[PDB]
Formats: C-alpha cells, structure tokens, sequence
DNA sequence: GCTCCTCTAGACTCGACCGC
DNA sequence: GCGGTCGAGTCTAGAGGAGCT
C-alpha cells in the first residue's frame, strides 16, 4: 500500500487522487493536510519555534503582511493584488480608449500590491524595533512562521520558519556554520532515518555562498530549508537613507550587521517526517512522540457502559489539562475488533492505547498498549498521567 | 651522449652525474658473472624484455668532499655531530658534587654550587645537560618541576604554578609557561622531555639536539617482541642477561646495576593533584634526583659501547635530526577535534536510535509464538510474568448540567485513587514484555529511566542476534561452552528452527557437510545444524566473545559478516559501527596531544607579512613523542602520528595528518621512497650474486616492474594466486622479512576463511618454491644474520646484544633477518637526513625538518625556497642510493632509482597532493572549508627548469 | 496614551501616523510588535484549547488564501492576477481595445480571490470530517487564520468556528456557543461588564447575534455568531445530497451551519484597553512575559550561573522568561520594577548575595508589589501552581 | 613462533532483606 | 515460612600498553 493512500484514509493528507501526486504535493497549491496533518504540522511548528526562539538568546517573534508595496522590479512574477472593483468601473463607467487601457495595465505593475515570496522582506521592516528592543546590541534575531506564495497558471501556497539572523560580517562564516549543524541537527532528531537528511552549499546568482539542506525522498532529494549569507545589501535597500539607524553595536563599535537568512518549508518536513516514519509487517507511522498527533487513546468494552464512561471521561479532563492530546475512542458509536482498532490506531501514529473495562472500577487497573513495542501492560490509573509525562519529557530532552 | 647502459640491457647513471659521484674509469664487467645472469634471467623468461630508456639528467653536483662517496658523508656527519659529541665527552669526563641536602621553592631556574647551596639562575647557561620533566597530570600538560644536572653545579626548576597561590589558569599553553634553556640535553625518553621545552616550540630553529638513553639502549640491547614477552614472563635463556627492558630501573640494574631503583609509591604525578605534590615536594625533588643521577650512569656507560657498536658518524647525526620533529598547526585543528566528536556522538546515538528500534520490533514475535521460528531470537526468555494483585443528537447540557457532569467525573476519578494500598509496594518491572526485553529497559523506579531499551548496547550477547547477523550465510550462535560461531544447515540428526537456517541459507546461495571452518563442535548438539566458531586471530583454541571486535571490520567489509533480515536499521549499525571504528579506537590519543600556540611576538617576520596571514588565527606546532629507536630495528615509534593511516571516506577523524598545516610563507615539501625495503633487498641480492644490478630476478623485476602497466611484484604476486593487492603486499613483505611458510599458511586462511589448511599450505609452498626469484637475495639476509657480529652493509651497526648468535645460539633467527633490512632502512633514513641538512646548510635553505613517517621525509621549508628544497632533496636521494650502491661494491646506479617519481609541495600532510581528504567529520574537502589549495607534484626534469639546474639562490 | 506605552513597550508597532484609531482597527499594517505577538500568540492559543481541546468533535482545518475565484459581481476581494501576463500584453503583439477589454474581463472571469471570511475553508472539508466523526452529527470545524477585506488591503487574523448539527437543534446550540463565547471573553477580562452581547439579523433574515467590547471610543464587534442554515453547503455541493448528509440518530438530514468567528487581533487591542503609575494587568494566562531574572551587588559570573541555570530551568518547565540580566545597562531597581510593570510582567526574581550564601531569590508580585523571599527550588512549582490557578 | 599487565564490560551465581 | 528481586563476587573476553607523566 501506497503511503499517500494510507495518510489520506487516516487524514493525514486531504484532496482528490489528482492532488495525492508527487508534483501536486510538491507544488503547494492546495491544502494538502487533514486535521492530524494539520496538528502533526502543528507540533513540528511548535518544536520549531521552541528551540529557535525559546532556548535561543535574543530571538524575537515578528509579524508580516501577507502583501508587500508593489514593485517594478523587471523580473518579479509574485502576484498582484488588484481591485475587482476599479476594473469594472474602468470597463463598464466611462467607456476609455486603447490607449487609457493600456496605461491601467500598466498601472497594475506599478502601484498594485504583491503576495510575499519568502519572509526575508517582513523582518528587515522590523528591524528598527528589535535593534530598540535590545539596546541596539548584537547579535540578536527574527523568527516568524508564516504562508510564502509561489508561482507554479496557479497560485501555490508552502509555510516558511524563516529565522532571519543579523551578526557582523566576522563572525557571519562561523555563525551560518553553526546555523547549518544546528538545523541539521534539529531535522535529524525526529528522524528514524537521520541518514536521509542531506546538506551542501550552494551559491546564487549574486555570487553569495551558503547551505541547503536536503531530504532524501522516494523519487529524489528536495530542499527542505536554505541558509544563504546575505550582505549588508539587504538592509540598505530597505532603508535607504541615514546609515546610523542601521549599524548595531558589536561590543564598543557601531557595525552594520550581516544578514543569515534560515528559511525551513514545515509543509514539505510534515511530508518528510511521514515518509521517514513509514520504513518503506505492521503498517506502522513510526512518528517521532514530540511529533505525533495523538498521544493517547481510550476505549470502553464490556460494560456497564455508564460507569466506564464517567471514570474515561474523568481520565480524559485529567490529561488534557496537563498538555496531553487524547483521542475518545469510546464515544463511538460504530464498535470494531480490537485488531482492527489496535491497526487503526498504530496508522494514526498513536504513542499509547488506554482500554478501560468493567475490572477499572473494583481496582483502577487499565489495559495499556504502546506503540512501538505493541504489549499490554496492566497499569493504574493514577500512575498513568505521571507516566504519560515522564515519557514525554524523556522523549523530548 | 649521456646514456649508459648495463650487460643486463637496464639503463643506468648519466655519464654527467657517474663522473661527478663514482668517478672515471670503473671496471669491466666479468664475461663469467654476464653469462651466469643471462642464463638466469633467461630460464625466468626475463631476458630480452623491451624497456624504454629514461630521458638522461644533467646537474652539477656540490663538491664532493673526500675521494668517495663515503669520505664525503662521513665529512659531513662528523661536522654535523662535532659541537654534541664534545658536550657529551665533557658529561663523560664531568665530575658532579653529591646531591643537594635540601631544594629551593622559589620561580625559575636554581643553581646548586658546593655545599647545596642556593642561587636563581633564568637559565642553566651550559653547554650539556641531563634532563628529567616532571608534570601533574590532573592539572595538565604544563611542566611542574624539573631538575637537571650540568658539569658545574645541580640545577632545579619549578613551574609558577606549582609555587604561586594563583588560581585556576588559562587551557591553553604558551611558550613562556614552559622550561627555558650548541646545546645537547641528554635523558630517558627525552622526547617527552623535549616536548616541555619553550625553544623547542619556534618556528626557526635552534641548535639544539637530545640523545634519547631509550633509544641508544635499543640500539646496544634491544629487545624484540617476543623476547620482551619472554622477558617479562620470567621477571636458551643466556641473553637475558645481557638485556633489559625500556624502563629506567632494568636500564640502570643492566648497564650500572647496585642498587635497583624503587618508583615511588604515592605517585603524586600520575595520580595525585597538586596539593599533594606541595605536601611531598621534598621527596619528589629527590627521587626526581634519583632518576637523573640513574640516567646520567647510563648514559655514561651507554655512549661509548654506542660509539663503538655504531662508529659511522651517520647514524648519530641521523638519530640526533630525528629528534628534532616539528609539526606545525593551526586554529583548524581545534575544529578538526570538535567536528569529529560531535560526529562520534551522534553516529553512536543513531545506532544506539537503530538498536532500540531493533528491539521494539522483536518484540512483536511473540504474538502465535513466530519467535520459535526466528534464526536468531528463538532461544531467548520469552516469558511473560503475571501481574500481581495482593440516538437522536441529544441538545447542549446546561450550565449546572455540564458542571454537574465535570465534577461527578472527577469524584469517580478520585474514588479509584483509594486503590493504592490494593497494589503491592514493589511494583512489577514490566510484566507484560517478554524476559530479554526485560532487562534493556530500566525500571520505572530508576531516576535515570530512559525510554524503550535504553539499556541496549553492541557489547551484549542479544545485538547480533538483533541486527540478525550472518556469516556467509550462516546465522550468529552463542554457545557458552564455546563463545560465539554460526550455525550451518543441513544436518539430518524451544527447538532451533533449522528449517528456517535452511531456507536463510538456501536465499542468500541463489541471490548471492559442506563448509570448513573452526570445526562442527558435535558437543553443542543444535538439531539439524552444525556449530561452527567464528575464527580468531589468537587460535582456534580461543573463543570469540563479541563479533563487533575490531579484529572483523576486515571480515565485514568483504561482505562476509553481513546483516541480514531488519534491513532497514540492521545494516546501517553495522556501517555506523565500521565508521566510527578509528574515532572509538583513538580519539583518546588524538584529543591528548600538547599543542602550544606561538604569540605573535615569537613569530618570525615572514609569517605575519604574508598575504595568507590572518591577525585572528593561532599558528602553534605539535612535537612528536617520537622514540628515535623504539625497536631493535632502530625505527621511530609513534602511535599517533607515525602511522599508515590516511582520510578515508568513511571514517571519522582519519584527516587528522591533513591538519598538521604550514604557516604563512613557509611551505611543506616531501618525498616518498618508492619501494624502499623491496629495493634494498634486490640490491643485496644483486651484490650478492654477480655485482651488478639485474642479475637476480627479483632485482631485475624491482628495476623493470611497474604499478601502472602490471609488472610490479606486488601486482605479479596477486595476479598468480589471486589476492588482494593490499594483502598480497603483507605477504610480500612478510616474506622478505623472513616469514616461514607457516606465516603464508594462517595469512591465506585469514584472508580467505574458505581455504583449507591443506590447500594453504599447498598455496604457501607453490608461492616460496616460485632455484627462485628472491633466492639469492635470501642467502645474502641468511648470511648476514648468521655472522658473529651482524652490522649493516651500509653503515656499519651493529645488531643488538640480545640478537648475537654468542648468547641466542640457533634461535631468533626471522628476527635477525628483517633486523638487516629495516636497519638498512633506517641508516637510508639517516644519510637522507644528513644530506638534506648538509645541503641546508651550505646554500643557506630556510627550513626545517618536520616528520619521518615510514619511508616518507618531510621538510618544512620557506615557500621562496620551495624548489631549492626539491632539487635539494633530488640531489640528497641520488647520494643515499649511489652510497648504498658504493658500499656494496657497486660503483653505479640504476636510471629508474636515482630521483624521486614526485617531490610534493604542500601546505598539509596528505599522502597526496590530488586527494581531498573528504570524511564524515570534513564531508566538503580541505580546500572547501580550511583554505587549502592543491600542491604541486614535480620530478626531476620539471625540478631542473624552476631553480636553473643549481641550488644558489 | 495606552497606544503610546503599547508602542514603547513593544506590544505596539508601526509609525505614529498608523497608530491612529482607523489605522488600528483596519489592519492594513502589522500592528502588533513582539511582545504583542506573543499575547496574540497566547489568546490564539488560549481559544484553541478551550474551543478544540476541551471540546467534543472539534477538528482542525488548514485552508488556503485564496479561493477558486468567479464572476459574481459583488465580490470585492482582491484578486489574484500574474504581472507575467500583463507583461505580455503590453509588451509583445500589442493588442488592441477589443482584446485589451476581453483580457480585463477575464480576469474578473477567472482568476484567484483572496479569502474574506474562513467559512469557505471548512465548507470544503466538510465531506473528509464527515467521513473522519463516522457521519455523526453534531461535529465543528475550527481554525485561526487571516482574512483579507477591503478598506489597500486590511489583514485581521479570525479564529472561526463552522458547527454542524440537525435543524431542530440550531437555536440551542446556537445559544450554548452564545453563552460560551461570552463567558470565556469574559474570563480573562478585569472588567467583564465591558463585554455585551446584542441581537442582529442578517440581510436574508437570518437570526444571529454578536459580542462587542466597550472601547474608549466606542463598541467594536469582536465575534459575531450566524444561524445559516443548509444554504451554503448546498451552494458548495451541488449535484447529488446523499454525499453531504449526515446522521441524526436513525434519520439522515443535510447539517445546518453555524458560524462562529471572532477577530483575535480585535481580542488583542481590547484585552490591552482592559489591562489599562503606569501598569498593565494583563491576564496571567496571557501575559506575553512572566519571570523576570535580576541580579544585584556582584559577583557576576556566579549569579549569572545562577540566574542562568533559573532560566534553563523555567524553560524546560515551559514558562517564559525575560532575561533581564544579560542587560549591559545598570539601570536603577525602580526603573527596572516600573519598566517590568508595563511589560505586564508577572513576577520579577532578584539575585542577590544573599542568594549565593542561603539560596533564596527574592519574588516581587505585579498585581501587589510587595517583595518576598522564596527558596530557588520552589520557585518553579509556585510559578506552575499560580499559572494552573489562573487558568481555573 | 607469541608472555605480561590494568582495565571495562558483560553475564552467571549466590547470599539476603523483605513482603506476602 | 518461604520465595521474589537486589546487591556484590567472580569469571571471562576484549582492549591498551610493554616509555615518560
Ligand atoms: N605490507 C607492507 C607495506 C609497507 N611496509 C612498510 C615498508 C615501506 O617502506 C613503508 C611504506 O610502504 P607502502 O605500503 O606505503 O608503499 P610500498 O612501498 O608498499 O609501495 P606500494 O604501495 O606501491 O606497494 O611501509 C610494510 O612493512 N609492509
Ligand atoms: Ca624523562
Ligand atoms: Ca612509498
């Protein structure tokens, strides 16, 4: 069985079979993740956010526009933004020439606002105010996560992390390499197969140098985050003027800082991570538990159903308000062999299977079922919220 | 024209270069010794061969002092070693007060006069010392003490940081935080002590040159292998009197002997700290005394034998350059470390990741009880322990309705809360997985529990069976009676699932009783199968205890231990495991090494003038610990860097000979002897037969054979049995070391595990019987080994006291006969250096020497003097091998031999300049990510047209 | 000016001429600065999990920008036209009038649309959700993204919720949602009398209601509620019915659509204005930055290894903190207590010598500023109980 | 041909607190 | 009263060296 096939059945990728194709996956144009797709991306998000910014000195969130002030760039194929509005009037008010026409086309390239391409522009905005934010001390940082629109005609649409890293130009080589290690790192820690995670330096057209990491995917290797060494360039042309406001303190003198642009697509790593966790036996996601979309699972049988049903519904108000995401099994209608639940669930990428039956209320024992190992162990239910976290704690440091 | 020819049709010396070195006239060849070679070659079929002639070189060569060859080097070695023979004379003929009653404290260098008395000196302001360095290991590398003994008076020297109360100091070391000093500094493995010297650190050098008392006793008394076990065993047996092992204590008992030298107790040194060494400062000071006071008897009773076992001055002045190695780093080797432990701890995270997974996915086996079926897994505990016990869409609930529901919810939650005194204090460790997996997985009570088994590790006895190993075939077995091995199919005599060997075996024969090996140990008694041991390196006899032993790495790569099902994470620990191999092995050797980095004061001007020169850098040089005589062959010892090993695709930290880099303005410029020991035995053979080069076969192959076309030995000598190069070249060597048939019987069955013993030593006599190619040569290896006092052909040194046949008898006899050619090779070694230096000297060469690995020189030479250097080392290799040819009555040289094929020109160390030294700790290159562009290979011809034929700047 | 102390503080960005009221509530700028990211962060995060997490057959729904696009004139969304094509039309053959119009009207005609509410998006993946409940009604569809509406472009990220259930059940689920969404404004707010609620009706008739929030300057409708009925998913499903219908015990019925929406930068600016000596009292489940790490009197090395290791300690346990230590500036203790007042900073720790000699850091409370003394090992366990305390 | 050592690691064995 | 885990004790195979600290 097709692994696309098998994310979709467990809604984990969403479309008809024309959008399940590698080059409709790729392209972005759709959405292409169900709802554990969508908290998979969610988590991978999260992890992203934590170890860039939280355990990171000095980076800070910022916020962009999806639309940037138009251009008249001679090359730029970003989208327009154009007012269904004005063009009717234009057609239908007062009946123009040719040459009126042509000079409202042209006007569409010149005043019309564009869809951002990648999140290096809504950083450098923010720039001032960080530089206030920190004293206008060096080095810090801006991460933001946020929805880049490409062209493919059609309109595709991929989610950037880009951490966008300001750092005098000395120390601009040591710290892209040890941005490249980190995020290598980083994508090789939720892996199964870190081997499939590739990295090379690659130079654009401007002659600056830098990285790209790569995943290894069944037809080929894609590049699923990108480290360039941008210049003070970037910070001129976004403020062109007095250079005083630019230049950051690195130490006892005023530098103008080098921008380190990480761009990572959390949308092609979800696909990445999911390929990496079918082994490509038991059709099994082998997700990472810092990365699976559902921790925990109930079920009831073998009533009274009454009683088991407040004692899983009381289990469940008990996990999640510790940070635990639990899938109610048992207020499903439609009941299944345990096999068939115990598949299900080990192709939903589920960490734990908890079954609560009529011998729970006389002792508190439960059935409890891993993953990884498929063996049931009778546990409490007490002990197994403090297990639960302990699990996810080892499992996260 | 300036082509000569031989009898034998090999072209040998230009007529420019011969006048210059052997002189006019010669000899005529003898018509009868002509005749016996034609006749030889031509009954090997090596008459006749077509060989294209060399394009002829002419150079004007320095003067050469003397009448001959020999006249000259002696010259040269004897102005060499003139300025440290006379200190060393004067340390013979000094006459030292006793020890001094009670040692100073203060900083710096303390004079001791008569009577002890003390006097602060900055440095010992004498010509010859006797050195002995004292270091706290638990506070570093930096010296702590040290106390040396002049002619004049006693010295002592304590570093700052034993006396001053200051605090923790900086990692890294500089040249003033080490011992201040013609000089000759004389000690017992003193190239530890030259390591902790602040003039030995700059990049010019300085007159100064140490005798290792190590050294010189492994030249006078040395002990081999076999003869250091014997020895150590008992403390036939007449030459154990007259040697001693390289300890300080059988030294003095061997050579002075009284009173025998007791190491102290406390070892405050090597494993106390520094508080205790404050404490016990006194008694330290004086068996450091001791040790000094022992080395110098030593060296008194040493250096006249020395001079009278070894009279050519060569081979001391060869000794005293080889003592002198410099290697100069860089702020790269800092990363080279970090990078290639960072890659170590993720590459054994990755396959511990892959273990882990293995585990977990055995563990489904036990569900209809497939384990049974498992090749692997059916013999281990799958018990299980027991626990222990001691509608329509209704509408949305209301407020109080939801609050209601909430709150009953979370009473009947902590009703069951009550159930802990049901629940037997000592938890169950978990009892629903089966036994084995039992143990992987820590307890839930441990505070250090990991999840899933993270108590897995390569080292214990379920790995293999995880990563479902296979030996040709044949699935891993343990068998206590027996270690491991591997179970063969077939046999017709929980119940091993034979069936399941079959079909496993039957699969890897059609995509990829029977078999001999270790032997089918009856004993174990597996139905339907045999139980095979995997073979070891010590015998048969032993038994194998991990197959992830360092001895199989070779035995896996040729596709023999290979993993078989669980392909997904099996072979890829497998692979981790062979990557990380060199790292796990001797990453504690490479991390330990003193690197002291030079100030920007102590550089010279070139350095910090050059374009290549950044301010933010730190060039600093690493000083081997070399043994300038670790064996009785008189060769340097060196685990780390005097090695063979070399950057390999696949292996973590193998470029760390790439790192050791030159600093601005200075370049590294080496030599390679192509088929050094193979050469020196063909040209003994040929002085040994007729007296002239060609005559026997295996010379005349050394001379005519090449890698590149298939005419070399090693090529030959694999293509009749079919081998390997790379073992065929062991078997080789090992053959003209002297190994017996014995030696090519286990090589072949280690090599190819299918041959049997018979069929070996059938291949090993049918290899030694080639009336042969190398008889001659051997004759001559027999000949020499065999007479009273075996010296070298070339220099004249003599072999060790514990070899001569006057206490040895009959025994030690393939000792004796690779001792003449590695010795041989050694006093190459030595004419190489001094020439090179002599050559140095007279047209004024900036340069140093920087290392000796094998048969390679290294030379660490200003870039403006980069060719001057090669045609230099040109020159230096003509007159080593028209030397070794003089003193074996040959008055010529072969074409093909007298220069180097390539002298390179580099700013690192590989093995060669075109190689890019890519490895999983440095996947994008040298030059990608360090700054190192290619060097410049050059032979002779394009060496003459760079520097005009001269070597005056 | 709250605005003004919002933009000094960080909460707060963009130039004085868009910190304007019209600026602010049209969202034509990025409005918010780090700080205000992060309580906008804290808000979304805050209605996922009380909309989604606590609640039953809430799934989340990932949907894109922009929409298929069509003729229908009142549409006034941007839309999404390729400078490429324009390009070649006037850079190349060089149409004339009649093509010129017809290109024009083809962009109208066909071409990509910018999203104005997230009731589309889910609509769309009603049959996948469908078949994910087992077609068991009542069942939601939830997400937190940005809309696009004309004013120059105005962004304003909504968190909306589309639930389905049978028709006779509308006006109390409706009501539920009502009450809920009222209620959990209301909880986080220091004057929940500010929040009020008012009944509207659509321009087809249909009933609904809306919240707004009493701003200085007026009510702003912060979420407003619908009672749409079949009428949408029957406009995106047409053809066949048994594909959008769901069960209601025996009998299956095509699902009424409820819309719940509700602007979170809107929440953000309001939950500000509530918070408003300068201090803001913002919610402590909200509250962007909650311990703040100083030092004082020297050594620096040892306190900073000591605030250091309080930090990678409330890291780990999941609590933000501001490194105030790291700070070069020796800015004056009340300085620093008045600054931390404004960036609603929950608790502030001060290292001291005393801290290196018995261990105790001292915790200064925003909402009573007194200083007290407290063990370094209970600091964590008292931070998570008043975090756990807040959020009940 | 082929000793010794000190060492780490793993696994088998047996006495022994302690809870049933 | 008795057996269930647990903590050393020991036995053994691999590894590093046979120098100086
Ligand atoms: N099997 C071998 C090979 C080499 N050496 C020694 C003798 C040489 O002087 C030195 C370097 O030899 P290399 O193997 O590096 O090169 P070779 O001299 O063997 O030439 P080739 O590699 O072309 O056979 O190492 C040895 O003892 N045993
Ligand atoms: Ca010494
Ligand atoms: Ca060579």
């Amino acid at each position: 069985e097709a692994l696309v096939d098998l994310c979709r059945r467990r809604h984990f990728f969403s479309g008809t079979p024309q959008q399940l194709s590698t080059a409709a996956l790729l392209s972005g144009c759709h959405a292409r993740f169900g709802p554990l797709g969508v908290e998979l991306r969610k988590n991978l998000a999260s992890q992203w956010w934590s170890s860039m910014v939280v355990f990171r000195e000095q980076v800070f969130a910022v916020d962009s526009l999806h639309q940037e002030p138009g251009s008249s760039q001679p090359r730029d194929s970003a989208f327009r933004l154009v007012s269904p509005e004005s063009i009717r009037e234009i057609l239908q008010d007062r009946e123009p020439s040719k040459e009126q026409l042509v000079a409202f086309l042209e006007n569409l390239l010149k005043t019309s606002g564009k869809l951002r391409a990648t999140l290096l522009h809504g950083a450098l905005e923010h720039y001032v105010n960080c530089l206030d934010l920190v004293n206008r001390k060096l080095p810090f940082g801006l991460a933001q996560i946020g929805v880049c629109f490409h062209p493919v005609t059609r309109v595709g649409e991929k989610t950037e992390a880009s951490l966008v890293w300001f750092t005098p130009t000395r120390t601009s080589s040591q710290w892209l390499d040890f941005w490249l290690r980190h995020r290598l790192l980083w994508w090789r820690k939720f892996a199964m197969s870190p081997s499939n995670f590739s990295s090379a330096d690659c130079q654009d057209e401007l002659g600056r140098k830098g990285s790209k990491l790569y995943y290894s995917f069944p037809w080929g290797k894609e590049p699923i985050e990108t480290l360039w060494n941008l210049g003070d360039q970037e910070l001129l042309h976004t403020y062109p003027g007095n250079v005083s406001t630019i230049q950051g303190r690195d130490g006892r003198k005023n530098v103008v800082p080098c921008v380190l642009s990480v761009s990572g697509d959390v949308d092609l790593g979800t696909l990445a991570y999911l390929y990496d966790s079918f082994q490509l036996q038991r059709k099994v996601l082998k997700l990472h538990p810092c990365l699976a979309p559902i921790k925990v699972a109930l079920d009831v049988g073998k009533g009274p159903t009454v009683e088991l049903r407040q004692v899983c519904q009381g289990l469940l108000n008990e996990l999640l308000e510790n940070g635990i995401s639990v899938w109610p099994g048992y207020s499903e209608t439609v009941h299944s062999s345990l096999e068939q639940l115990h598949s299900k669930y080990d192709e939903m990428s589920v960490l734990f299977s908890v079954l609560v039956t009529e011998t729970t209320l006389e002792n508190g024992l439960i059935q409890l079922r891993s993953r990884d190992t498929t063996m049931k162990e009778m546990m409490h239910i007490s002990k197994l919220r403090d297990f639960l976290v302990k699990y996810l704690a080892s499992a996260s440091n | 024209g300036q082509l000569r020819l031989n009898p034998l049709l090999i072209q040998m010396l230009s007529r420019g270069l011969h006048e210059q070195i052997f002189g006019c006239g010669g000899e005529m060849p003898d018509e009868a010794a002509v005749q016996r070679s034609v006749e030889h070659l031509q009954k090997h079929g090596l008459w006749g061969q077509p060989a294209t002639p060399l394009p002829d070189v002419e150079l004007r060569l320095p003067r050469l002092f003397g009448g001959n060859l020999d006249q000259h080097f002696r010259l040269l070695a004897q102005k060499q070693s003139l300025p440290y023979l006379e200190a060393a004379a004067s340390l013979l003929e000094a006459q030292l007060p006793p020890e001094p009653k009670s040692w100073a404290w203060a900083e710096g260098w303390t004079r001791y006069g008569p009577e002890g008395e003390a006097e602060p000196v900055a440095i010992p302001e004498e010509r010859a010392l006797v050195f002995d360095v004292e270091v706290c290991l638990a506070e570093g590398t930096c010296p702590t003490l040290a106390v040396a003994i002049s002619p004049s008076a006693w010295y002592s020297w304590c570093s700052r940081r034993l006396v001053e109360e200051r605090y923790s100091w900086t990692s890294q070391l500089s040249p003033a935080d080490l011992i201040p000093l013609e000089q000759l500094v004389v000690g017992h493995n003193v190239s530890f002590d030259r390591a902790h010297i602040r003039e030995q650190y700059l990049i010019q050098d300085s007159r100064m040159r140490f005798l290792d008392t190590m050294s010189m006793h492994m030249a006078i008394s040395g002990l081999s292998s076999f003869q250091r076990s014997l020895w150590m065993g008992a403390k036939s047996w007449d030459w154990m009197d007259i040697s001693s092992a390289n300890n300080l204590a059988d030294v003095h008992n061997l050579y002075v002997g009284g009173p025998p030298l007791e190491k102290e107790p406390r070892e405050l040194f090597v494993k106390g700290s520094m508080r205790d060494i404050r404490e016990n400062f006194q008694d330290l000071m004086q068996y450091c005394a001791r040790d000094v006071w022992a080395t110098f008897e030593v060296f008194q009773q040493q250096l006249p034998l020395f001079l009278e076992r070894c009279p050519h001055p060569v081979t001391l002045a060869g000794m005293l350059e080889m003592g002198v190695s410099y290697l100069p780093v860089n702020q790269n080797w800092e990363r080279y470390l970090t990078e290639a432990q960072n890659t170590y701890e993720e590459l054994q995270r990755e396959m511990k990741k892959s273990l882990m997974d293995l585990a977990n996915d055995a563990c489904q086996l036990l569900s209809g009880e497939r384990y049974k079926e498992d090749p692997w897994l059916w013999d281990l505990e799958w018990d299980l322990q027991e626990f222990k016990q001691k509608q329509e869409d209704p509408g949305p609930p209301s407020e109080e309705e939801e609050l209601q529901r909430s709150v009953t919810a979370h009473n009947r939650l902590q009703q069951l809360r009550s159930t802990t005194d049901l629940l037997p204090k000592r938890p169950q460790h978990l009892p629903g997985h089966p036994g084995w997996y039992r143990k992987l997985c820590p307890r839930l009570d441990d505070p250090a529990w990991a999840p899933g088994p993270s108590l897995l590790s390569l080292q214990m006895r379920v790995t293999p069976k995880l990563m479902a190993l296979t030996w040709d075939g044949f699935p891993l077995h343990y068998s206590d009676s027996h270690g491991w091995g591997y179970l063969v199919p077939g046999r017709r005599d929980v119940t091993c699932p034979y069936r399941a060997i079959e079909s496993l075996y039957r699969k890897h024969c059609l995509e990829q009783t029977y078999h001999h090996g270790n032997g089918p140990y009856n004993d174990v008694n597996i139905p339907g199968c045999w139980f095979f041991k995997l073979p070891h390196k010590d015998g048969n006899n032993y038994n194998v205890g991990s197959p992830f032993a360092k001895d199989f790495l070779p035995k896996m790569e040729d596709g023999t231990l290979q993993a078989g099902p669980g392909g997904a994470s099996g072979p890829r620990a497998l692979e981790i495991n062979k990557m990380i191999s060199f790292w796990r092995n001797a990453h504690k050797r490479i991390s330990s090494q003193m690197v002291v980095w030079l100030p920007r004061s102590a550089l010279p001007r070139v350095v910090t003038r050059h374009p290549s020169f950044d301010e933010e850098g730190h060039y600093g040089a690493i000083l081997p610990q070399v043994v300038t005589a670790g064996t009785i062959t008189r060769r340097a010892v060196e685990p780390t860097w005097l090695t063979a090993s070399n950057a390999r695709p696949d292996r973590v930290g193998s470029e760390l000979k790439a790192m050791v880099q030159a600093p601005p303005g200075y370049v590294l410029v080496g030599a390679d002897v192509d088929s050094q020991e193979l050469w020196i035995a063909a040209v003994l053979g040929d002085a040994h037969f007729a007296g002239m080069h060609g005559c026997t076969a295996f010379g005349w192959m050394t001379l005519q054979g090449r890698k590149s076309r298939g005419t070399d030995l090693h090529s030959k000598t694999a293509a009749t049995v079919g081998i390997s190069r790379e073992h065929a070249k062991i078997f080789n060597y090992g053959r003209i070391y002297g190994a017996g048939q014995s030696f090519a019987e286990r090589l072949l069955m280690q090599f190819n595990h299918r041959l049997t013993r018979q069929e070996a030593a059938e291949k090993a006599q049918q290899m030694y019987a080639v009336g042969g190619t190398e008889s001659e040569m051997f004759n001559k290896l027999e000949s020499i080994a065999m007479s009273d006092t075996p010296r070298t052909p070339v220099l004249g040194c003599c072999i060790s006291r514990a070899l001569e046949p006057s206490v040895v008898q009959g025994e030690f006899i393939t000792s004796r006969v690779n001792w003449v050619v590695q010795s041989s090779a050694v006093d190459y070694l030595h004419l190489m250096l001094v020439a090179m230096k002599w050559l140095f000297e007279e047209f004024a060469i900036d340069g140093r020497f920087c290392i000796s690995i094998h048969d390679e020189v290294r030379y660490l030479v200003r870039e403006e003097d980069r060719y001057r250097a090669a045609l230099a080392l040109q020159i230096t290799n003509l007159l080593t091998r028209c030397m070794f040819a003089y003193k074996l009555g040959l008055n010529d040289l072969p074409q093909s031999v007298a220069f180097f094929s390539a002298v390179d020109i580099d700013q690192c160390l590989r093995k060669e300049v075109t190689m890019d030294c890519k490895t999983p700790s440095n996947p994008t290159g040298m030059e990608r990510r360090y700054g190192i562009p290619q060097g410049e290979a050059l032979d002779i011809y394009q060496i003459i047209e760079l520097t005009k034929g001269s070597l005056e700047k």
